[PDB]
């Protein structure tokens, strides 16, 4: 997609026309065209706040799973 | 535009357009000095299947002497050099930078080095 | 149903070529490049790709379209 010219089906030229930033070099399109990098930064962006954290087994005490709205104000 | 829709003249305007954006870019001197001797090939492919000044690659040297005066690098200027090799018309072309190279680029290693390598190129032994 | 003003508007967006007309020379570079053309016979812009505002040199212009587009 990102190199695929008619010109390069009919060889009319030696080399083509090079731009400096690649495909590869950035994150990557978006879409697949034939027979995934956000999903992998939300589920790890949300693993990090997660309840469990380092020294959840030094705790004593677990926090409380749910409070009611009137003890948290 | 080229390549796809082969309209010469709508890549020219591109090209002159963003020297005016970036004036002291060397890739895009270079894209822009690719383009033009890619234009002068199809113009000798037209001429075998049915001007002479372009068909020489006039226009390509324009653009070579502007852009040595803005960029003055020595490496900028053999870099156009490798792009002129490849294309094998007008091989005048690569007369005319490659002895360029010398008069005008000197006190600089790099230069020198060029010209040795380039004469580099049981009796073959 | 009735659309006033009467009078038609252009698309918002002009597709490039549209655009290409609009722009002159006022670099060095670009003086050349325009003076080596003109003095030969190739054009600076692609006459089917770009529009032109709505005698002999008419004819041979539209003979020039016509290879253009053959």
């Amino acid at each position: 997609f990102l190199n695929s010219t008619k010109a390069k089906l009919l060889k009319l030229t030696s080399s083509s026309i090079d731009p400096g930033l690649s495909i590869k070099q950035l994150g990557g399109l978006y879409i697949n065209f034939n027979a995934t990098q956000i999903k992998e930064k939300k589920k790890n962006e949300l693993l990090q706040k997660a309840v469990i954290t380092p020294d959840f087994e030094k705790n004593h005490c677990v926090p409380p799973y749910s409070e009611s709205k009137y003890q948290l104000q | 535009e080229m390549e796809d829709r082969l309209s010469s003249e709508s890549a020219r305007q591109l090209f002159l357009r963003a020297l005016r954006f970036h004036p002291e870019c060397p890739k895009l001197y270079k894209e822009y000095f690719r383009m033009e001797l890619m234009h002068a090939e199809k113009l000798r492919k037209e001429k075998e299947e049915f001007s002479e000044e372009i068909l020489k690659g006039e226009l390509a040297w324009i653009i070579y002497k502007n852009s040595v005066s803005i960029i003055k690098g020595a490496e900028f200027h053999v870099s156009l050099l490798s792009i002129a090799q490849l294309f094998d018309f007008a091989k005048d072309l690569q007369k005319e930078i490659y002895d360029d190279l010398q008069a005008l680029h000197t006190d600089d290693p790099l230069t020198w080095d060029y010209v040795a390598r380039r004469e580099l190129e049981q009796a073959k032994a | 149903q009735l659309v006033f003003p009467l009078e038609k508007e252009e698309p918002a967006i002009a597709p490039i070529e549209h655009v290409l007309s609009g722009w002159k020379a006022r670099t060095p570079l670009e003086q050349e490049i325009f003076n080596l053309l003109h003095k030969n016979k190739q054009p600076v812009t692609d006459p089917l790709l770009t529009p032109v505002e709505k005698l002999e040199e008419a004819k041979m212009r539209r003979a020039e379209l016509q290879r253009a587009r053959a």
